[PDB]
């Protein structure tokens, strides 16, 4: 890229685009469950009298992991579970001509989740469909057995998460109903009504353009949303990898189940992996040289298994701690933090469900189709330099004017528009100007 | 004494108290006079290997009979013998002096 | 030992998966595979108000309809007591398994204790109040939040005409114990021979 | 909170000294006994399982010890922040501090920890009213700047968002741009004029 700096000349965007951006965080992952004793010696009296004798290592693996699953159902709540009161969601669903119809659920449809929820639970595969198994589905062919039926035989198990996904639709629906009524008032004290027009003429003084630029654009405005939710609907509609960081959690918990039950066929110096072999064929003390041999060597991978557990969820807590920053500062109020939100200068946005996360729809302002003017630092008027208050000031082609930063809107030069400081002297580049006086 | 909620408990309730053994069914027992007591026994280089199915393995047919100064098994106990069936069993015999 | 439709090759005599778990037997007399199944056959969780509240308890199975949990836990082998737990008339179905020995009732509380896919128990009073005394583990649907009404419309705004000021008070921890471990001393502490 | 990382921490020290009595295949926990039992080649064997297995319980006591103090650090980084931006600041960032409007915070020592008294502005007691986005006057829209026209039964005013405090229309309440028609819902009424 090449800019061209120069002295006494700037750039001022004539135009701009509303975008919308999605953002997928993690907030949790897969509450297991480990039956030790099912797992080292699970069916053998002998065993389990050498493992009581080896220690208390079970009862502190299932704390970590017990602790684990406790910390899943936190993150869920943290993240989710901001408001107290669940908003109805609108009976219409047209505000000022912004459509709200794909981010609210749907009365016709069957389900209660949105439309952009219903793409989101189609992208991740597995959803955990897989780790639940009912009573006598384990029997079968040969074919029939798969590696679920071998963690339920060994007393590996996935526990269900406390919140349903209808329930956290539920609180994403009152989030978006809330911020589409209230506004950003919900957040902090007593939910305020506001007409959304009016609501997004705020946002755009707290982006810094002012609100008559809001007003007489709002047809273009809303299109432009409009447009971008149906950009949107449509990117993820069709096979996309924005959810490969959910996807990809889920494969390394599946993946860390499947090698600890793996690790069951492993031997580890004795004569066989099978516990009932060397049972069968030695007498008892052989047999417990042997049988502590296998209970060492599959305590030891379990243990693996649970410290590798703790740090994973080191991460996914720390992501979802991010994620309630992020409702918290995005979606219930305007951030002024850079790039925390979105790319642009973040206007405002919404929350949607997804498997074990969230997804952040990212409003933005985006500046676009410059013009370069030239530029003074102030304007000599008489004898007293004048410099612009919440301005810039440009030479068009025919005369000097004061414009906004964001915006192009040029404004005669009046006495209110601009205060008065010092003398032209000392100020490098004060060009002269009339300055108009309104009296 | 337990605070409130709710534990996941290992099995104590249920506990097997039946033994079900299914062998099959062989009638004659193996021919340990034939091997032990026979006539003739091979010198060590040219030993002379046997093999033995079809047939129970019951050593207490030896205990008014034959001593034993030797009897070391190594993949196996001796005491678990009698509760084994085996897939295919060879028998080497010739004789050392001490 | 149940029958199995498994298909096993002319002469092997068992069958075993990944994890080396003996999965089916042939039976030498009659040759028919027999399927082998864990003893358990997956987690149960107890419910309990507390040993210093009560001695009452539910009982969770994760896996199994209400109708087959007698099959699932094999009730004929327990002690009665525990076949009180197997069947009875407070039997609730949850996406979380068969909740056994907790009263249902339909109104919604926040949660107190987590059995899962939504639903919560607790240690209220029974509705009927027959004893006027009695208290019975309760399972329930757990409530979001407070049911509101905010009316949208245009041309109308709330504005505040007072206001309160609040403390609020964060708890944050900063710090742990600094421990310290002697090695030595917690392995062959006095021994110079185990030290060597 | 801090009764939760005090009781994770005694009960990490606790398990740590309970499994020194764990047998681990060894002939005996105590080594001592094997000591006085067995000649030095036995109990070298002996004394190599039970050397294995304590060091084992001690290996896994410190790595989640690590894990622990990585949690501790990450709560203790947030406290730090927030003293720096609650404390000695006032935070825009909405629920940093306070659920309200943050409006200061002290600092409290506790514990192996810190609790913050934030204090904060609380809006309530609401009234509805009708808005209108513009003001035409004569042929020209006026946008209010830091406000909101509101209409009061008899007359409209203008007033800041979080107070109700109504004001007259003037000139220096409002400002202008455009024309009546582009906005929507534009109402008429009469801008007072200072001058
Ligand atoms: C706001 O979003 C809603 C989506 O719920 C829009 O309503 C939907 O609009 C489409 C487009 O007309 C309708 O689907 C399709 O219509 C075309 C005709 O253009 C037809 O060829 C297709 O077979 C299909 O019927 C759809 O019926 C309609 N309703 C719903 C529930 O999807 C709405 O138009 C958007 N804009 C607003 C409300 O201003
Ligand atoms: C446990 O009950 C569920 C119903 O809640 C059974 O699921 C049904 O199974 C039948 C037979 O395969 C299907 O036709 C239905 O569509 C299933 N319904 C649902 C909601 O999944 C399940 O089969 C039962 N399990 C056992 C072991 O009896
Ligand atoms: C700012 O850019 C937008 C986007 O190109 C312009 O909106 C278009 O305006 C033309 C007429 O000028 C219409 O035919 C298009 O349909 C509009 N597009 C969209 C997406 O709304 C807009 O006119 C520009 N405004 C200024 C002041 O430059
Ligand atoms: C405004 O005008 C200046 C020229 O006066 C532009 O600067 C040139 O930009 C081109 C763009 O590729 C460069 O190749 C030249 O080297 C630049 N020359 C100078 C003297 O600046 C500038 O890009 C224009 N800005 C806009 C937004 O159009
Ligand atoms: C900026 O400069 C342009 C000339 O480059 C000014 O031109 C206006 O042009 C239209 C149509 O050509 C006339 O009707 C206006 O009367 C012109 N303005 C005058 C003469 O002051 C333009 O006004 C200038 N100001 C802007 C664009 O804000
Ligand atoms: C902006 O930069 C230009 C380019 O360097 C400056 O123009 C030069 O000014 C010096 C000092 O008067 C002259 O000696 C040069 O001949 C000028 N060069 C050209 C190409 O005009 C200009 O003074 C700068 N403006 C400000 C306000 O600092
Ligand atoms: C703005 O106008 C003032 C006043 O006309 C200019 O100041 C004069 O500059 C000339 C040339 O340097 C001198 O001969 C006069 O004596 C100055 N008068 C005063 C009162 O200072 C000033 O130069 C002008 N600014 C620019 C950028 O042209
Ligand atoms: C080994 O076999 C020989 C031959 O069968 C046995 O000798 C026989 O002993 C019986 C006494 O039980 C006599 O009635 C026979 O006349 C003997 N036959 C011959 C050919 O000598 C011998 O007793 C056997 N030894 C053992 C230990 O079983
Ligand atoms: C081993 O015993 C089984 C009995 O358990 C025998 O199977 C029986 O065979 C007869 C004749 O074919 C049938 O009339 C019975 O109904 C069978 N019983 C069962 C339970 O299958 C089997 O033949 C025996 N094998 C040998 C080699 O004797
Ligand atoms: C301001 O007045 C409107 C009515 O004009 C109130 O809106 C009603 O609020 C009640 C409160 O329960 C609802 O039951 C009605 O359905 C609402 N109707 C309409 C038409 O809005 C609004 O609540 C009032 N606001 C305040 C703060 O008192
Ligand atoms: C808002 O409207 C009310 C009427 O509903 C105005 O009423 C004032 O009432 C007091 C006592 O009744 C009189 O002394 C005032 O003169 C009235 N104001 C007038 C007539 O302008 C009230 O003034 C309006 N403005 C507010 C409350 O700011
Ligand atoms: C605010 O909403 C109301 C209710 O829809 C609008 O009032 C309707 O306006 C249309 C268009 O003129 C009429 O056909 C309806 O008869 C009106 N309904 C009622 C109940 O009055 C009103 O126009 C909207 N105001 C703005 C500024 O958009
Ligand atoms: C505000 O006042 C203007 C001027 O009195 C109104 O504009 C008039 O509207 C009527 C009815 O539509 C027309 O017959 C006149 O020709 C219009 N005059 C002009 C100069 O445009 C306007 O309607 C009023 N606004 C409201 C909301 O009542
Ligand atoms: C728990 O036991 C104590 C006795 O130490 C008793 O005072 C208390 O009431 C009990 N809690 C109950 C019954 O909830």
């Amino acid at each position: 890229s090449s800019i061209a700096y120069s002295n006494n000349t700037i750039a001022i965007p004539t135009n701009f685009s509303i975008s919308i951006t999605t953002e997928v965080m993690p907030v949790s992952m897969a509450k297991t469950s480990v039956d030790c004793n099912m797992y080292i010696c699970g069916d053998s009296t002998e065993c389990a009298n050498l493992l009581l004798q080896y220690g208390s290592f079970c009862t502190q693996l299932n704390r970590a992991l017990s602790g684990i699953a406790v910390e899943q159902d936190r993150n869920t709540r943290e993240v989710f579970a901001q408001v107290k009161q669940m908003y109805k969601t609108p009976t219409l669903k047209d505000f000022g001509g912004f459509n709200f119809s794909q981010i609210l659920p749907d009365p016709l449809k069957p389900t209660k989740r949105s439309f952009i929820e219903d793409l989101l639970f189609n992208k991740v595969t597995l959803a955990d469909a897989g780790f639940m198994k009912q009573y006598g589905e384990c029997l079968g062919d040969i074919n029939a057995r798969d590696l679920i039926c071998a963690q339920k035989f060994n007393g590996l198990t996935v526990l269900p998460p406390l919140l349903t996904d209808d329930m956290i639709a539920a609180y994403t629906a009152a989030l978006v109903s809330g911020t589409a009524t209230a506004g950003w008032t919900f957040g902090a004290g007593a939910a305020l009504q506001i007409p959304f027009a009016m609501q997004m003429a705020y946002r755009f003084n707290g982006i810094g353009v002012t609100q008559n630029v809001l007003y007489e654009n709002q047809k273009q405005i809303a299109n432009q949303f409009n447009k971008a939710i149906s950009q949107i609907q449509e990117s993820l509609t069709t096979t996309s990898t924005a959810l490969g960081k959910l996807q990809d959690v889920v494969n390394q918990n599946a993946q860390a189940l499947n090698t600890l039950v793996k690790q069951l066929s492993s031997n580890f110096g004795a004569i066989s992996s099978v516990l009932n072999d060397i049972l069968s064929r030695l007498d008892p003390p052989e047999a417990e040289v042997q049988i502590d041999r296998l209970i060492t060597g599959r305590l030891q991978s379990l243990q693996t298994y649970v410290t590798q557990q703790l740090i994973r969820a080191a991460e996914i807590r720390a992501s979802a701690n991010l994620a309630a920053t992020k409702m918290s500062e995005c979606v219930l109020g305007q951030s002024k933090r850079v790039d925390f939100c979105g790319k642009g200068y973040h206007l405002m946005s919404f929350p949607q469900a997804a498997p074990h996360g969230v997804v952040f729809l990212h409003v933005t302002y985006v500046p676009s189709q410059e013009r370069n003017f030239t530029t003074a630092p102030a304007i000599c008027h008489e004898g007293k330099a004048y410099f612009p208050r919440e301005g810039v000031f440009v030479f068009n082609g025919t005369s000097w004017f004061i414009t906004q930063r964001n915006f192009f809107s040029p404004q005669i030069i009046t006495t209110d528009n601009t205060f008065v400081s010092g003398s032209c002297d000392v100020v490098i580049g004060i060009i002269n100007n009339t300055v108009y006086d309104p009296l | 004494e337990i605070d409130k909620g709710i534990y996941q408990t290992s099995n104590f309730r249920v506990a097997p108290s039946k033994e079900v053994v299914r062998f099959p069914n062989i009638t004659n027992l193996c021919p340990f006079g034939e091997v032990f007591n026979a006539t003739t026994f091979p010198s060590v280089y040219a030993w002379e290997r046997k093999r033995i199915s079809n047939c129970v393995a019951d050593y207490s047919v030896l205990y008014n009979s034959t001593s034993f100064s030797t009897f070391k098994c190594y993949g196996v106990s001796a005491t678990k013998l009698n509760d084994l069936c085996f897939s295919n069993v060879y028998a080497d015999s010739f004789v050392v002096k001490g | 030992l149940t029958p199995s439709s498994k298909r096993f090759q002319p002469f092997q005599q068992f069958g075993r998966d990944v994890s080396d778990f003996t999965d089916s037997v042939r039976d030498p007399k009659t040759s028919e595979i027999l399927d082998i199944s864990p003893c358990s056959f997956g987690g149960v969780s107890v419910i309990t108000p507390g040993t210093n509240t009560s001695s009452e308890v539910a009982v969770l199975y994760q896996d199994v309809n209400c109708t087959d949990v007698p099959v699932a836990i094999h009730a004929d082998q327990l002690t009665p007591s525990w076949r009180v737990y197997s069947t009875g008339n407070n039997v609730f179905q949850t996406q979380a398994g068969c909740l056994i020995g907790a009263e249902h009732v339909d109104t919604s509380y926040e949660c107190d204790i987590p059995i899962g896919a939504g639903i919560c128990a607790s240690y209220h009073t029974v509705s009927s109040l027959r004893s006027t005394s009695q208290k019975s583990i309760v399972a329930y649907t757990m409530s979001l939040g407070a049911d509101s009404s905010i009316a949208y419309s245009n041309n109308t705004i709330a504005i505040p005409t007072n206001f309160s000021i609040s403390i609020t008070t964060e708890v944050m921890p900063v710090s742990m114990a600094k421990t310290s471990v002697d090695c030595n001393m917690y392995i062959c502490g006095d021994s110079t021979e185990c030290a060597n």
